RNA sequence: CUGGUGACUAUAGCAAGGAGGUCACACCUGUUCCCAUGCCGAACACAGAAGUUAAGCUCCUUAGCGUCGAUGGUAGUCGAACUUACGUUCCGCUAGAGUAGAACGUUGCAA
RNA sequence: UGAUAUUGAAAUUCGGCUUUCUAACCCGCACCACUUAUCGUGGUGGGAGACAGUGUCAGGCGGGCAGUUUGACUGGGGCGGUCGCCUCCUAAAAGGUAACGGAGGCGCUCAAAGGUUCCCUCAGAAUGGUUGGAAAUCAUUCAUAGAGUGUAAAGGCAUAAGGGAGCUUGACUGCGAGACCUACAAGUCGAGCAGGGUCGAAAGACGGACUUAGUGAUCCGGUGGUUCCGCAUGGAAGGGCCAUCGCUCAACGGAUAAAAGCUACCCCGGGGAUAACAGGCUUAUCUCCCCCAAGAGUUCACAUCGACGGGGAGGUUUGGCACCUCGAUGUCGGCUCAUCGCAUCCUGGGGCUGUAGUCGGUCCCAAGGGUUGGGCUGUUCGCCCAUUAAAGCGGUA
RNA sequence: GCUGGAAGGUUAAGAGGAGUGGUUAGCUUCUGCGAAGCUACGAAUCGAAGCCCCAGUAAACGGCGGCCGUAACUAUAACGG
RNA sequence: GAGGGUAGCGGAGAAAUUCCAAUCGAACCUGGAGAUAGCUGGUUCUCUCCGAAAUAGCUUUAGGGCUAGCCUCAAGUGAUGAUUAUUGGAGGUAGAGCACUGUUUGGACGAGCGAAUUCAGACAAACUCCGAAUGCCAAUUAAUUUAACUUGGGAGUCAGAACAUGGGUGAUAAGGUCCGUGUUCGAAAGGGAAACAGCCCAGACCACCAGCUAAGGUCCCAAAAU
RNA sequence: AAGCAGUAAAUGUGGAGCCGUAGCGAAAGCGAGUCUGAAUAGGGCGUUUAGUAUUUGGUCGUAGACCCGAAACCAGGUGAU
């Protein structure tokens, strides 16, 4: 099933994002590389 | 008895918003359409939904894209 | 007059019959190298002895198909007068036939 | 029903349960006195006793009683059905356009089914070989789309938007000249500027998916961040700003956090804006009258009957519409009194006949006169009994 | 619905006070620790009736069925599934 | 018969919603009180200029409102308004046609061949190889004309009807009902149709015992040709 | 303005107060420029920077608000001739 998820920056200041994810297709937590406004650089977001 | 019909959707208002040989600005909408009925020519772009808009200032000309095909162009006249 | 590359509704096309090659476009040989395959040097990429116009390609002819297409009339219809289906005045179709038509045409190499 | 105050005094195993005692409190229990009154008060004896009764707080039952809610559209109302969004037709080649008109969907999905760079071209038909649909795979030819495009439809796409592979996360941040639509609130597209980036040799492309549906104002509440404020002062509680979460509020511009029925006991303000009777328009239905002739009639269409089909008249039935009347036009049968039409029941006059005669059938002219009494049923209607030349059909609220 | 019962489950006020946070005498890397007072919110455990549960009660409220074949009965079924 | 008791969130009832001073599904009097009424009725002197609407959206909304459209007054900008004449353009209706999807008639074609192949002939709002007349958007282009736009004060309107024309629905019924496009009535008197809001002609400032015409008419009623 | 004087008199005193001359931002705050924003880079709202006191007319709000008209509700009393 679909669950709305949020992405939090790692080891730095938080620049949150909102996406969607399927519960069965990706049972774990997804990680991506997104731009961070506070650090002014691309970083890794989890959860 | 009863009926099973009666539903409808709000009418979207497409067509040509500009006339041939008319001066337009740099962001005017020239045509609203579903799919491609008129192709983009010179100085003409395309949007998310298939819509034609001008990029520069000038007249509007509807031309012929060969056989059974159409295009619109904007020319920087004055 | 052959080649490269752009512009126009097949009047630029499909098909059939003929002529040509060592300058060029092609065919063909091979897989050490730059590269690749559901497997497959068949194709993509390379190094190139030979050999032939067979086929691609250039040119000529053919109205078999496809395309373009008048004049005249007809259908329909703006407006007007009677009335309810008929007059008068403009515009003017499809379809079918007489017919153009085996393409014109710009620019830098080469002979 | 429990906790607590009035509420005391002693003992048992583990802050209490249980069992004893009398002074609190209680007795519409007896005797005495105020008093020739037992209403009341006081005293003396009995009974019960920290129980009961009363005060405050808490849980449960509670139409016995009280205040209110119980939606709209609608060829009258009730019943049935529907309410927001998307795609066609009606829609009259710009845009827009209604009806309980004619057809279907939506309340999603995808971590690659997104971005970029390369490569490629489908469906169908014929033939051949271990024959399962010459189409479960091997191979050849014809084949401009009939194949695919996640999901309805329309508009598009073979420069592919269709199929394959590599890399990657732009499904980024702050914005935004101009424009479409529009009562408002909302909705749509957008070149370009700056800060990080992915793919590509490079020019370049990238702010989700070929496009158009997958969504809900405000108030209130929860979580993360913050040069903001914070009631004498420094903090804090509490607010503001930014991001995000919780509503089949689906009657989907959402009355409130919280809501169903009967009225023949009924009442008030309005309406012929809207029904039941009669009038009016129409004639589906109804009653009659015709066209053609396959046939029946021993032969023979038309003495008589008239299948399959077609064209009319009338306004007596059941309907459709809702034009006058709701500050009133009073129904069904029966009685009294009638009047009009002819599509004629009797009487008068003619033609044909499958008319021998007495009787019959059918058609034409004709409205002067006539056209019964009872039983059953409120009945119109109908059946029955007995007669008669005949026991006619309709209009007039 | 009414009556009887308490083996188990749920349940208030009120008792109970494990802990959390705010303030600061002091110390100290300087924006952290931090005693006692005062203050805001509190967790384990105890707490009746009622409800779930068990049984009875109809001159209490109430309720009292289908499908398919067959003669020592022509049709029809005493009977059978 | 006399003397007494029970009083309206109440009494009494051999029970009918029966009675409680000619009234009772809740008595009478006075106050809150000039309760509320999105509903009917009514609203008093005279002249001049201009002059509608019965539509869209939303609505516990449907005979009520709000915003927009249309009317009026004042102050502002200044060809920005309408009709024709000549070009350019978007958009598939009438008609026609079978090249697509479906329907259908008769013959050749064995794999039953009036459709797996071929030749003729027809049908379609949800078919199109094609395609008008009108209407619509502009030019910064020429003659004629008089309007358009912006900001402010005040409104009314949300029940429409008939006729001609293209349609849906009904039954190619209705003075039926719902849409598009015009005229009239509404809010319009005068002439014609016998009389007759919507049909035809034509828009009344006042006075005259003056002339020419429109629609329809000229034997008499009854003006005009036996 | 209230108050004081004055004939219940229209006139003097009374400068608490109010409007305007400067906006922007939720606020701290800045200021002809402010907010958003890393950045007047762009954008929003400002730089008109002539008002103010009284009064005639039109409209709106609070009071019954153009007038007449209920079926009903609550409170206090009077009635069993």
């Amino acid at each position: 099933m679909r669950v709305n998820v949020t992405l939090a920056c790692t080891e730095c200041g938080d620049r949150n994002y909102i996406t969607t994810k399927n519960k069965r297709n990706n049972p774990e937590r997804v990680e991506m590389k997104k731009f961070c406004s506070r650090e002014n650089k691309q970083t890794l977001h989890r959860e | 008895s009863s009926t099973k019909n009666g539903r409808d959707s709000e009418s979207k208002r497409l067509g040509a918003k500009r006339a041939d040989g008319q001066f337009v600005t740099g962001g005017s909408i020239l045509y609203r359409q579903r799919g491609t009925k008129i192709y983009p020519g010179e100085n003409v772009g395309r949007g998310g939904d298939d819509t034609l808009f001008a990029k520069i200032d000038g007249v509007v000309k509807f031309e012929r894209k060969g056989r059974d095909k159409k295009q619109v162009s904007v020319y920087a006249v004055a």
